[PDB]
C-alpha cells in the first residue's frame, strides 16, 4: 500500500 | 495522535497469495492511510492461506524517504505496527514482508 | 483510536537505572495511559546510561488478564509499543524489560 | 564452588501464572539462595499453565550491582542458569523474564 | 549443474538506494539469470551506502510457484543464494529484502 | 507503569 | 531481478 | 527471588 | 563454477546419529568435493532420526585456512552451502553443526 | 552438587585458533572434568584471537549419550555451562562451537 | 574435551 | 567430511 503524509 | 487498525487478509488463488485488506467496519479497502497527524497504523495477520505466514517486516524501495519513521513488529508476527513521528510530507509505497512454512522464500505483498 | 507517546529516559543514578518518563509536553510524568478507547501507546527509549540498552518487551505479573492485548517491539530495541485491541476493563501493572551491552543480566523498571 | 538446582513450578490460579518453587528434596520454598562460595544456581522450568512458557533470561531492577556476575540460558527455555564468579557481598532481588504462546507479553515472577 | 556468481552493488542517488549488478566479467547487467539446469545463484553484497545493509532474505511476490526451491543467506548478511533443484519451468521475479542500520525499515530493490 | 482501561 | 527456468 | 551474598 | 548437490541423510543406530551421504546418482560416498574450479556445494539434510534435527552451521578446526570462503544456510535448517569464491590451494576438514529437539546438545557429524 | 569453571583460552599460531584451558589455580590443563556428583562445568571465554569469537553451543558426536544433560549460553557468548543433572555413567567427547566476526564459518574446538 | 561420569 | 581446492 501508500501512505501520504499530509501534516 | 491517531491510532489506526487494518486487517491483512492472505489468502490463495491459484496457489498463490492474495492480499485483501479490511479497515475497522469489515470493508475491503486498499490499506492505504492518508496520514494527517503522528500516529500509528497497526497491520493485524488474518493468514486463510494454510502457509503458516507470519510478518517479518515492512519493505520499502525508498527506506530513507522519513516518510514513516520507524516498524514494530510482534514476537508472533500476527502484527506489524507503522510509526510517523515526525510528519515528514509526502507519499511512500511499502510491501509487506513475510516468512513462511512451506519453502524459505520471502513472500512480498505487490508493488 | 487514540496514539500516545511516551520517553523513556534512563539515567544512571549511583551505578544503577533510573527510569523517568516525558510526555508530548516535555513534562515528566509516571508514563500511566488511563486508556478510554482503542489504541497504541508507544514507547521511545532514550538511554543515557553508556550501558547499551534496548527494549526485548514488555513483562507483566498478570500476562492474561487482557488489559493490553499485544506488544511490539522494533528491530533496534528503541521502540516498543503496546496495543489495547478489544477493551477490556480493568487495570494492569508492567515493568519494561531491557538487554545491555555491560552484562547478560535483564534490565527491568520498577514493579 | 557449589551447583544448586531449585525447579520452577508454574501453575495458573484464577487464570494467572503462580510459581512455585521447590528445592532437591521436593520441598517447597521461596527459591532463594543465601550463596557463601562462587557458584551456580540452576532453575529448572517445570510448566503446568498450557501457555507455552519458556524462559527468556532473568531481570534486576538493579542490574549492575555486581550481585549475580551473568545468566546463561538453555536453547529451549527450559532453563535458566544464575552465575556468582566474583562474591560480590550484598543482596538483590530478580524476576524471572517468560516468553508465552498464548499472546505477545512477557511473563514477569513477581517482583 | 552450475554455480553463477553476481555482485549486488547498491550506492545511494538522491539518498536513496540503488542497486546495480554485476557479473564475474565485471559487466554491469540487470542481475537476471535465464536457467537451463539445477544449480545455484550467489548474491554478494558490495554495500557503498553508508547505511549498514544486510541481506535478510529473498521476497516473491508468487513464492509458490517453485521457480526458486529454497533461499539461503550467510550469517553476516554480505551473501544470499538460489537454488534451483527441480527444474519447473517457467519465470519469477523477486526483490532482495535487507535490513539497514539508520532505521527500522526494511530495504526492498525494485519490483 | 499502570495501564487503566476505562472503555 | 527475474529468473527464466528453461529446463 | 533474592540471592544473598555472604562470601 | 560448478554446483555440486549432497543429501545428507542421518539415522539412529544405537540411539545415536550416523551420517551417510548420498550423490546425485543416489549412491552413498563420503561427501567429499575435490574442487577444480569457483563453485558452490549444497548439502540438503534428509533427517531420519526423529530427533528434529536442524542444520545450524558448518564448522571448521581450522576455520582461517581460506579453502572454504562462506557458508550460507536456509531458514528452516534443511540446507547449507558452501562457497569457493576465491580458489585457495589446500584441503581442509569440517564437520555439520546442528540443533536437535530432544535435547540442547548441539549435534556434530564425525571429526 | 559442584560447580567447576574452566577458562577457555584462545589464541592464534600460525592464523589458527589454539585452545588452552586454565583451572581455578590458573594451571594449564586440558579442561577434563571427571563428575563424581550431580553438578554444572562453567566454561569462560577469553578470547585472544581478534577474529571475535563468540560461544554458540558445544558439540557432541553422540548427543544422546546422556552423560551431558543439558547446554546452557549466555546472551553475549562469553559463558557455555554443561548441566549433569541425572548422573548417567560413561564418557562423552564434545567440541566447543562458535561463531567468528572474520568469515561466516563455525569455528570448532579439536575433535 | 571430554566428560566422565562417575556417579 | 574434506574438501580438496585444486585450482
Ligand atoms: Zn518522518
Ligand atoms: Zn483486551
Ligand atoms: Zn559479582
Ligand atoms: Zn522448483
Ligand atoms: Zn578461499
Ligand atoms: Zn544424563
Amino acid at each position: 500500500p501508500q501512505i501520504i503524509n499530509r501534516p | 495522535g491517531l491510532a489506526q487498525f487494518i486487517k491483512v487478509n492472505v489468502t490463495l488463488e491459484n496457489g498463490e497469495p492474495v492480499f485483501i485488506y479490511t479497515d475497522a467496519n469489515g470493508q475491503v479497502c486498499q490499506g492505504d492511510i492518508t496520514v494527517t497527524q503522528a500516529g500509528t497504523i497497526t497491520y493485524l495477520l488474518n493468514d486463510q492461506t494454510l502457509k503458516g505466514l507470519k510478518f517479518v517486516g515492512v519493505g520499502f524501495v525508498t527506506p530513507f524517504d522519513g516518510i514513516i519513521d520507524a516498524v514494530t513488529i510482534s514476537s508472533d508476527g500476527m502484527l506489524v505496527q507503522l510509526v510517523d513521528l515526525d510528519k515528514t510530507p509526502g507519499t511512500t509505497k511499502f510491501q509487506f514482508v513475510l516468512s513462511n512454512t512451506a519453502n524459505t522464500l520471502l513472500v512480498l505483498s505487490p508493488d
